[PDB]
RNA sequence: CCCGCCCCUUGCCUCUCGGCGCCGGCCCGAAGCGUUUACUUUGAAAAAAU
RNA sequence: GUGGCGGCGACGACCCAUUCGAACGUCUGCCCUAUCAACUUUCGAUGGUAGUCGCCGUGCCUACCAUGGUGACCACGGGUGACGGGGAAUCAGGGUUCGAUUCCGGAGAGGGAGCCUGAGAAACGGCUACCACAUCCAAGGAAGGCAGCAGGCGCGCAAAUUA
RNA sequence: ACCUGGUUGAUCCUGCCAGUAGCAUAUGCUUGUCUCAAAGAUUAAGCCAUGCAUGUCUAAGUACGCACGGCCGGUACAGUGAAACUGCGAAUGGCUCAUUAAAUCAGUUAUGGUUCCUUUGGUCGCUCGCUCCUUACUUGGAUAACUGUGGUAAUUCUAGAGCUAAUACAUGCCGACGGGCGCUGACCCCCGGGGGGAUGCGUGCAUUUAUCAGAUCAAAACCAACCCG
């Protein structure tokens, strides 16, 4: 749709988009260039980060973040905020005392880059971390693969 | 903060059980062979003994 | 005094925390420079580690950008007309980042007519290319340009930005005339 | 803490004009650090 | 603290110092310098307690302000300077020069040079940065910051320095089969051959190491100084060339020489 | 009943890179994917004092 | 000739790196209480956009937007003769009970707040005001902070040296 | 039948009793020789007389106090040096446990989201460019100590007046000469060598904003057969 949904100009802040140029030039195509970047560690850029035309600051492959830190992988539990998730994390903590264990869980809020679509209640994320987004979110959503029950 | 050294033990302990026939004709005998001054010397050894026996029942359930 | 610490803050939880120390001075906030238009007034602040920040309390010009033409010209303020974070700020006058500001065109018309020797806001190998859009042509005529603020003059003590163009420029516009 | 303590007592005109110099005082001026207050403290 | 801290208590000092119990309540603080505290030797501990050369702190004053101690070739006056690996100490006055390298016990070991092994160094490439007007710079482990290197050098190898000069004579690349020494964790002081090295990005990179007498360890990639090319060291040695030897092996060769007697 | 020597192992479109293919949709080659973990046994890295 | 060249040190200095740090974040781990079952959200609670302030990331704060965020896998509320750890004692083991106390980390300087200088302090053997104490005075004014080392007091009843 | 003894017609259950060793608190009687160590605690993080616990100068920032002093007419300053200015430290150490329950703390990880006195190593030169004619052989204004006049019951309180310093506080350029320093080279002269040169290209950063280039970019060498000249 279109992207200028604020009270301020929404543009990709390293691109200049006011060059003049030649009609022959103009009559063509009206297709601004865009900017992205490869993450590293074996992580693809999706293809509609590059295709696409949102506007997101906090996007890993659009914006101006970086991932360093640890990995992790989550369950996608609540999709309700803006362009931010809750997952959680499920695991075993053991006590010696009875030599047995007890279910715990975590939830986190992770920030979701609008390049990620048809993500559902249920599937497989990996995230990295990053910098403090906001109060409570420290990362961002990196790959996102389906529930092997559902297809 | 100061340049001094808290490390001290005990040498002995006193009888688990302190009426005993055999245990104080033991000591008697033994305290009347070699001369010595009273109980505690007796104890001394027998907790050097004990230590020594304890360390090589220990060192005897392991494999040769 | 102001304090931009975390722990008066609630939990993410939503139970309330108490306090097991007092406040820190690597902790502080200082009051905030509401920059107006007027004669040039800044005053330098001594911040941690010994370096300084220019907290500029009244300024009235800037050098400013075309960057179509890459021409920058140091020009002065007139006024305030768009304020995307409060309307408060347009009312009174108050210069800060992403603000929307008119200033004088005529370092720019002169530049432009010494350059390219064509008539610009006069009343009723390759060659040089002059072509300007038409809302330039009649901000021109009006001799007044809507500017873009880039710096931070509550920091840096000097208030840069660029002119407006292209669809930034029409959105603006926009957005102006909507609150009108 | 609701248990009692023994420490309780322990624990619970306009302005003369002033006409200074340019360099200014008025650094650390605040609520508790007035510039100036009256001679006569109160009784 | 509102600040910095000066002091440091004995029993909290680093280990391979050697210092005992009952002296007194602290520790010499080492000054700030070209290394870390916790990997260094303060030239008081190597001027009195290594070396006997004097009895209190008082008497290493008054060695070093008669400027009879060079520190790679340059006079120090101050008794805490951290020395740390691969530094040359000159006492010309005695006719004696060390070079501070760890023995297979993890300490600094009291290790005599000749006179014309005095004259350079080695050191660790831990930087490789282009500087003002595309100068290319290099910065060492000891914080030596050198301009114009060969651009064949890369982060991780060594160079041979002119003390004299501080100018870069020749260098060995990291690659297996190079000669290393182990300068952190539990195999310090342990010399090798490098055999293989695993790669975990955004991680530590893990590198194994086998000596002469074919035991094989592993350490990580900073824990690690290439000495020389090939099986061949650039410097000479301590007593034991690098081999940790266990208590059952040491039987078996105190058992071989008492056969062999007779 | 050992020991050589050659051959088939199907597939799928979630992601990515592609198409000189058809009406945004579809087809195709792939350069794409085609189990994961708990457990157990190792190896690194992990202040002294006690 | 108001010639031209110079040796060895000291101090200072913009920036880069180094050292000693400091400050914000990531992951996992705390005692009793359910006769505390729902909590947060007006006065920021969760997230988005632009900004202010800050050494910097960030609801840290301010405007405009969405209606979120946590919870029987025990949130939230209450209590603690609760500073945390390395550690001490006792055990066949598992555990249990202690840990103000000479090492590491945090916090405070009679109580709540504020501030100057400085690389670094919300400092108290620094400063300003309030509350509680309290010394000298010619009654106008002035000067204070032993949970540093010694030492005194804490109804009359009592335990280290003003070296 | 999981220690030894007790509470029954017989067998049991539930409440119980005594003996055996330590820890803590308080308190007695005795105490010849020697070595080592310790010392908290009224839920009172309650109150404190007196004294002490943080200062510092090298040949190398500033001496016109005869305060003391050698040599003297060369006489700006021999030398020592109280006071005061300047610089640095006083944010370490020592004490205490009141607050504090995802807080502190412990292990692990990050700085590509910041600051950093010191130490150590780098870096720290000028062509011309209307400022013309004959401060860069060194530019400007002050203030303590000191002299003197004072106020108060009283403090490490200070007021007025008169001198004088800087590595305190400021300002500010490169004096004259030489093809300024480097490359690049048509032609030319001598003896593969030396020269002279038509010419061409260069010759500070730091800050704030905008734009451009940045691995579809630059720089280089190697090259059988087969052509091309
Ligand atoms: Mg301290
Ligand atoms: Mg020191
Ligand atoms: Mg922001
Ligand atoms: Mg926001
Ligand atoms: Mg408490
Ligand atoms: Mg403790
Ligand atoms: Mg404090
Ligand atoms: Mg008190
Ligand atoms: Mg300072
Ligand atoms: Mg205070
Ligand atoms: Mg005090
Ligand atoms: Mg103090
Ligand atoms: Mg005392
Ligand atoms: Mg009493
Ligand atoms: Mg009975
Ligand atoms: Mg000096
Ligand atoms: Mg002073
Ligand atoms: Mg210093
Ligand atoms: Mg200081
Ligand atoms: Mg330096
Ligand atoms: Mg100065
Ligand atoms: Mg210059």
């Amino acid at each position: 749709a279109d992207i200028q949904t604020e009270r301020a100009y929404q543009k990709q802040p390293t691109i200049f988009q006011n060059k003049k140029r030649v009609l022959l030039g103009e009559t063509g195509k009206e297709k601004l260039p865009r900017y992205y970047k490869n993450i590293g560690l074996g992580f693809k850029t999706p293809k509609e980060a590059i295709e696409g035309t949102y506007i997101d600051k906090k996007c890993p492959f659009t914006g101006n973040v970086s991932i360093r830190g640890r990995i992790l992988s989550g369950v996608v539990t609540k999709m309700k905020m803006q362009r931010t998730i809750v997952i959680r994390r499920d695991y075993l903590h053991y006590i010696r005392k009875y030599n047995r264990f007890e279910k715990r869980h975590k939830n986190m809020s992770v920030h979701l880059s609008p390049c990620f679509r048809d993500v559902q209640i249920g599937d497989i994320v990996t995230v990295g971390e990053c910098r403090p987004l906001s109060k409570t979110v420290r990362f961002n959503v990196l790959k996102v693969t389906k529930a092997a029950g559902t297809k | 903060p100061v340049a001094r050294s808290w490390v001290c033990r005990k040498t002995y302990v006193t009888p688990r059980r302190p009426f005993e026939k055999s245990r104080l004709d033991q000591e008697l005998k033994l305290i009347g062979e070699y001369g010595l001054r009273n109980k505690r010397e007796v104890w001394r050894v027998k907790f050097t003994l004990a230590k020594i026996r304890k360390a090589a029942r220990e060192l005897l359930t392991l494999d040769e | 005094g102001i304090s931009r610490d975390n722990w008066h803050k609630r939990r993410k939880t939503g139970g309330k925390r108490k306090p097991y120390h007092k406040k820190r001075k690597y902790e502080l906030g200082r009051p905030a420079a509401n920059t107006k238009i007027g004669p040039r007034r800044i005053h330098t602040v001594r911040v941690r580690g010994g370096n300084k920040k220019y907290r500029a309390l009244r300024l009235d010009v800037g050098n400013f950008s075309w960057g179509s033409e890459c021409c920058t010209r140091k020009t002065r303020i007139i006024d305030v007309v768009y304020n995307a974070s409060n309307n408060e700020l347009v009312r009174t006058k108050t210069l800060v980042k992403n603000c929307i500001v008119l200033i004088d065109s005529t370092p720019y018309r002169q530049w432009y007519e010494s350059h390219y020797a064509l008539p610009l806001g006069r009343k009723k190998e390759r060659k040089k290319n002059a072509k300007i859009s038409s809302l330039l042509e009649e901000q021109f005529q009006q001799g007044k340009l809507l500017a873009c603020i880039a710096s931070r003059p509550g920091q840096c003590g000097r208030a840069d930005g660029y002119v407006l163009e292209g669809k930034e420029l029409e959105f603006y516009l926009r957005k102006i005339k909507a609150r009108k | 803490k609701l248990r009692r303590r023994y420490n309780i007592k322990g624990r619970q005109p306009p302005p003369v004009q002033l006409e200074l110099e340019d360099k200014d005082t008025l650094k650390g001026v605040d609520a508790s650090n007035a510039l100036v207050l009256p001679g006569k403290k109160k009784k | 603290a509102r600040g910095p801290k000066k002091h440091l208590k004995r029993v909290a000092a680093p280990k391979h110092w050697m210092l005992d119990k009952l002296t007194g309540v602290f520790a010499p603080r080492p000054s700030t310098g070209p290394h870390k505290l916790r990997e260094c030797l303060p030239l008081i501990i190597f001027l009195r307690n290594r070396l006997k050369y004097a009895l209190t702190g008082d008497e290493v004053k008054k060695i070093c302000m008669q400027r009879f101690i060079k520190i790679d070739g340059k006079v120090r006056t101050d008794i805490t300077y951290p020395a740390g690996f691969m530094d040359v100490i000159s006492i010309d006055k005695t006719g004696e020069n060390f070079r501070l390298i760890y023995d297979t016990k993890g300490r600094f070991a009291v290790h005599r040079i000749t006179p014309e092994e005095a004259k350079y160094k080695l050191c660790k490439v831990r930087k490789i940065f282009v500087g003002t007007k595309g100068i290319p710079h290099l910065v060492t482990h000891d914080a030596r910051t050198i301009r114009y290197p060969d651009p064949l050098i890369k982060v991780n190898d060594t160079i041979q320095i002119d003390l004299e000069t501080g100018k870069i004579t020749d260098f060995i690349k990291f690659d297996t089969g190079n000669l290393c020494m182990v300068t952190g964790g539990a195999n310090l002081g342990r010399i090798g051959v490098i055999t293989n090295r695993e790669r975990h990005p955004g991680s530590f990179d893990v590198v194994h190491v086998k000596d002469a007498n074919g035991n094989s360890f592993a350490t990580r990639l900073s824990n690690i100084f290439v000495i020389g090319k090939g099986n061949k060291p650039w410097i000479s040695l301590p007593r034991g060339k690098g081999i940790r030897l266990t208590i059952a092996e040491e039987r078996d060769k105190r058992l071989a020489a008492k056969q062999s007697s007779g």
